[PDB]
RNA sequence: GAAAUUGUUGAAAGGGAAGGGCAUUUGAUCAGACAUGGUGUUUUGUAU
RNA sequence: GGAAUACUGCCAGCUGGGACUGAGGACUGCGACGUAAGUCAAGGAUGCUGGCAUAAUGGUUAUAUGCCGCCCGUCUUGAAA
RNA sequence: AGAACUGGCGAUGCGGGAUGAACCGAACGUAGAGUUAAGGUGCCGGAAUACACGCUCAUCAGACACCACAAAAGGUGUUAG
RNA sequence: GCCCUGAAAAUGGAUGGCGCUCAAGCGUGUUACCUAUACUCUACCGUCAGGGUUGAUAUGAUGCCCUGACGAGUAGGCAGGCGUGGAGGUCAGUGACGAAGCCUAGACCGUAAGGUCGGGUCGAACGGCCUCUAGUGCAGAUCUUGGUGGUAGUAGCAAAUA
RNA sequence: UUGGCGGAAAGGCCUUGGGUGCUUGCUGGCGAAUUGCAAUGUCAUUUUGCGUGGGGAUAAAUCAUUUGUAUACGACUUAGA
């Protein structure tokens, strides 16, 4: 329905939201997904990092550069779950794919936009209560990514200033709707109200 | 010889069908077209714009007409199945219709050698659309907004489910 | 006013197929707006235009068409099973297609 | 002003050429039918190339017709010519590839007087 | 697929339109195939079977 | 004066071979049907 | 005590939308509706209308894309080996 | 390694079992439409991230016949008897 | 019952992959849906079978036509065709105003073997049909003879004092 | 045009003032046809070239020579108005 769909990561289990972004992809739809740093992957965090370092271990024997490479950052182990449902070796699959963009945080051209979430990919949606889950940055930071902290302190940034905004947003929001209060029960209002606005 | 000849040669003569059996019954049209709906007019020139239906035509058409001091269109003649038939509708009895009919739309087939390198109506025609639309905005203009809605082109916008949608 | 769409735009998924083997004569089109079979069979029979743009002018335009008809649904998504003239080009895949209002039964 | 007839059908007008003529040079793309064991065009297993068959055959009341609707005749001479004299509406004449361009002038001058149709009129014509 | 209970596509086995090409034979089962098709007389059909036969199954009387 | 093999010119494609099948897009290129008898002579070469 | 409704089944009950097909080529048959003339959906499609009249449809060919396709011949129970 | 009855492969493509001579389904003229078999419907991949009742949390979970393995013995893990 | 311990192998790795945890797992129930060269209906091709039709005009009674069913295949059998050298006959066939041959991501016919045409090149003979006859059809045989590639401007052209 | 703010990939967000156009908030007047019963019926943005007329700025690198902190050859590292 929009040209290009931004998906905020947070709460998003990554192999139900990597299907979804997957089967969106191929049907045409451009998605950036933003907030990688938060996205959810069930089952506790040692079963994640060791199922990581049953991944790390396997490479080319006889030359490590060309063996498969072990992607340390969120966004690229997203990038990773997401190309296993992509069928990448084709000239489609490579188009499907050069329409997504893939972040961590929310750079400058999508903090200034608005995120959806998908919900059959929620973890407090999907997720039976008490079941344990990792998140996605610590198990980057666990094994190898670099980049926790300055994430953290843009992010904390970027949410001060979206603050600001949005304090002024409210107090936009609340005269317009004691005008539009005022400028009710009147003959134009009770006319759309009998037609149904 | 290059080639030797044929023993036999088939016949010449166009053998005639034989008698088929398909009759003509008139349409049958669809419940909702009644002189004096409003149709949306879905292809051609003025697609997308309102116009009111008057008389179901010989060869299964629908003659149409704007009014043409309302939206532009004139007296026209529209196939039943590129129109919306709303459910509003304004009288038509006091319009004098049956003037109209196949032969009144005729097209003066253009020869071979008329060949448009680069590049008129029937004063009859202006006469008889002033006619008929006189009658008609008469009658428009007793349900408020009418005149304007028919005036305003149809188009559908973000969100709209044409089968959801009432007409 | 500032639109003037009068179809429903729709995606070119994929030909009709098995797992393993693709019919090129029938493609898949996603609707915007159907998500059952039921509201899909409002849309049976209606005309579908794939249009494209070409480099060489031919008759007065750069502007092509590949006509066809939405024929059945398909599964239980409001994916509706279509029928061109010429069968659409495969790298159609994922691009914008126009379901018409025409033939009209309203 | 040919004959009426149906439309015309080929079921399969794609040459049929031989398994491996594009391979190599030696093996002519004119059909042969493989003989092999192993091979995977007798087998018909799926991808390979289809192999001619009794069920691509066209039509008897089409068979045989040009584009044009009529059936082609060779001819060297007007006498051969002159046997198409009451089959226009079925047979055109196609003047064979050893006339001079000298007789090709006096075959096309009959055939225009009797009304048969010449498929190749080009033929050694000088301009 | 059907289960086929007879061979398929079999001749009948029988000898019609005799393998000589003396013609004045085939003038005299034409006229024997003629008198079979339209007098219904046993005797005729006899006659034009026999006039297919070989050398071998004609022994001399 | 064939082929293998080669030069030049032109066109096209090429992320660890190339070639093939079904289907269509695109570019290039190409055959076929277009008169027909006809009321008719608005007609010249007065019967075309 | 009196119903209703579900479920299952039947109708030579009515009716709307969509798709693919149009083989055959004088008549002959079985029927239906009518007192009759005749008509018909009854042994296979007709009617009405438009655009173009050309590379537009189509064919050929090179390429692109989707899916598929292992090297032939041979011996062998078994060959891409 | 060797017998019995039947069905197959060899001599056989096609849909399914990723892959495979033999399993499952089904046997093959050239096409169109419809419905299915076996197998499936998160995404790769056509098809419900369907509906319903439970069970299971594994610091080697488990995931579909042929078939590509696991046992004796144990556990106030949890469930029902 | 499920889970766990019992449970150790050598390149890095496989519920097919990603991944999945009130499942996208396990047991069970109900529907909807996907699609095989299978089933149903129709067209067309062929095969087999059962029939109709010597009447005049015009031909082909091995002709034309009606009806039903059927179509996998190595080894192997049979049948109908396609092409080549030469022979009898015929078309009073083609041809220096260009035969034969050769080249041609130009056209047409045939399911196919193949056939036909246009254009270029060329220079002296050749073809259709009915029959006769064979030293008659190649991808293979570490085939025979001849010609030619990649390898490759590569190995190398360094003993005997200069 | 005034003042700010934004460096994660800021290349955007907000604001002051005047000018100018439109306004369907409300009521009027004129026009539209013939694209003939549909045909995307052409309204987008990407790159490049060639012309005008209006600003702006006036270099290096390689070979060859040279070095030996380098070196099979290329490459490297030095020098030369
Ligand atoms: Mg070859
Ligand atoms: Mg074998
Ligand atoms: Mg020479
Ligand atoms: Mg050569
Ligand atoms: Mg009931
Ligand atoms: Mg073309
Ligand atoms: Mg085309
Ligand atoms: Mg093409
Ligand atoms: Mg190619
Ligand atoms: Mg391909
Ligand atoms: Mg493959
Ligand atoms: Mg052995
Ligand atoms: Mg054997
Ligand atoms: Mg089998
Ligand atoms: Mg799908
Ligand atoms: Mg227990
Ligand atoms: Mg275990
Ligand atoms: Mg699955
Ligand atoms: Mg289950
Ligand atoms: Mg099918
Ligand atoms: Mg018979
Ligand atoms: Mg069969
Ligand atoms: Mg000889
Ligand atoms: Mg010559
Ligand atoms: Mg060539
Ligand atoms: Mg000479
Ligand atoms: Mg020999
Ligand atoms: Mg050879
Ligand atoms: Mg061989
Ligand atoms: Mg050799
Ligand atoms: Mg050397
Ligand atoms: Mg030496």
């Amino acid at each position: 329905v929009e040209p290009v769909v931004v998906i905020d990561g947070k709460g998003h289990l990554v192999g139900r939201l990597a299907s979804v972004v997957a089967k969106q992809l191929l049907n045409g739809q451009k998605i950036v997904v933003v907030r990688a740093e938060e996205l959810n992957i069930s089952g506790e965090f040692f079963r994640n990092k060791l199922k990581y370092h049953d991944f790390l271990r396997k490479a080319t024997a006889f030359n490590k550069t060309r063996g498969p490479f072990h992607f340390r950052a969120p966004s690229r182990i997203f990038y990773k779950a997401l190309r296993g449902m992509v069928s990448h070796k084709t000239a489609r699959g490579k188009a499907a794919l050069e329409r997504l963009k893939v972040f961590e945080g929310i750079p400058p051209p999508y903090d200034k936009k608005k995120r959806v979430v998908v919900p059959q990919a929620l973890r407090v949606l999907r997720l039976k209560p008490g079941r344990k889950y990792t998140t996605l940055g610590k198990l980057s930071t666990s094994v190898g990514w670099k980049y926790e902290d300055v994430v953290a302190k843009l992010e904390a940034k970027r949410k001060v200033s979206s603050a600001e905004y949005y304090a002024k947003k409210r107090a936009f929001t609340k005269k317009v709707a004691s005008a539009n209060a005022t400028a009710a029960e009147s003959d134009v209002a009770k006319q759309l109200a009998a037609l149904g606005y | 010889t290059a080639q030797q000849a044929p023993k036999w040669y088939p016949s010449e003569d166009v053998a005639a069908p034989k008698k088929t059996r398909k009759a003509v019954r008139p349409q049958k049209l669809r419940a909702s077209l009644v002189p004096g709906t409003v149709l949306i007019l879905l292809a051609g020139r003025f697609r997308g714009k309102r116009v009111v239906y008057l008389k179901h035509l010989e060869d299964n058409t629908l003659l149409v007409t704007g009014p043409f001091k309302v939206n532009g269109v004139p007296l026209r003649r529209v196939n039943a199945r590129y129109v919306i038939a709303t459910s509003t509708k304004v009288s038509v009895e006091g319009v004098n219709v049956e003037k109209f009919n196949v032969e009144y739309f005729a097209k003066e087939k253009l020869t071979k050698k008329e060949k448009k390198e680069a590049n008129e109506i029937k004063t009859e025609r202006v006469e008889d659309q002033k006619v008929v639309d006189k009658a008609l905005l008469a009658e428009i203009k007793k349900t408020p907004l009418l005149k304007q809605y028919l005036s305003a082109s149809f188009s559908l916008k973000n969100g709209d489910k044409p089968h959801l949608l009432k007409f | 006013a500032e639109s003037h769409r009068l179809y429903v735009k729709g995606k070119h998924l994929s030909y009709q197929r098995s797992k393993r083997v693709n019919n090129p004569n029938v493609s898949l089109i996603k609707i915007e707006g159907v998500a059952t079979p039921q509201d899909a069979q409002f849309y049976l029979g209606k005309r579908i235009a794939y249009v494209y743009r070409a480099s060489k002018e031919v008759r007065g335009s750069k502007i092509r068409v590949m006509w066809g008809k939405v024929t059945r649904t398909h599964g239980n998504s409001g994916v509706v099973r279509a029928t061109f003239r010429n069968n659409l080009p495969a790298k159609t895949f994922g691009a914008s297609v126009r379901i018409f209002l025409y033939p009209s039964n309203i | 002003a040919s004959l009426p007839h149906p439309k015309i059908v080929k079921k399969h007008t794609k040459k049929f050429k031989r398994h491996h003529s594009d391979r190599y040079h030696r093996v002519a793309e004119n059909w042969r039918k493989q003989k092999g064991i192993d091979s995977v065009v007798r087998r018909r297993f799926r991808g390979n190339i289809s192999q001619p068959k009794i069920g691509y055959g066209s039509n008897k009341k089409t068979k045989f017709l040009s584009p044009s609707g009529h059936k082609t005749f060779l001819v060297a001479n007007v006498k051969d010519l002159e046997t198409l004299t009451m089959h226009t509406k079925t047979y055109a004449a196609e003047i064979a590839h050893n006339i001079s361009a000298k007789n090709r002038v006096v075959i096309l001058a009959r055939a225009k007087a009797l009304g048969i149709k010449v498929t190749n009129p080009k033929g050694r014509l000088a301009l | 697929g059907i289960d086929h209970t007879s061979k398929q596509h079999k001749r009948s086995g029988h000898r019609t339109a005799p393998k000589s090409d003396n013609v004045y034979l085939k003038l005299l089962v034409k006229l024997y195939t003629f008198l079979a098709r339209r007098t219904d007389a046993p005797f005729n059909k006899v006659v034009l079977k026999a006039l297919f036969l070989s050398k071998i199954n004609r022994p001399p009387v």
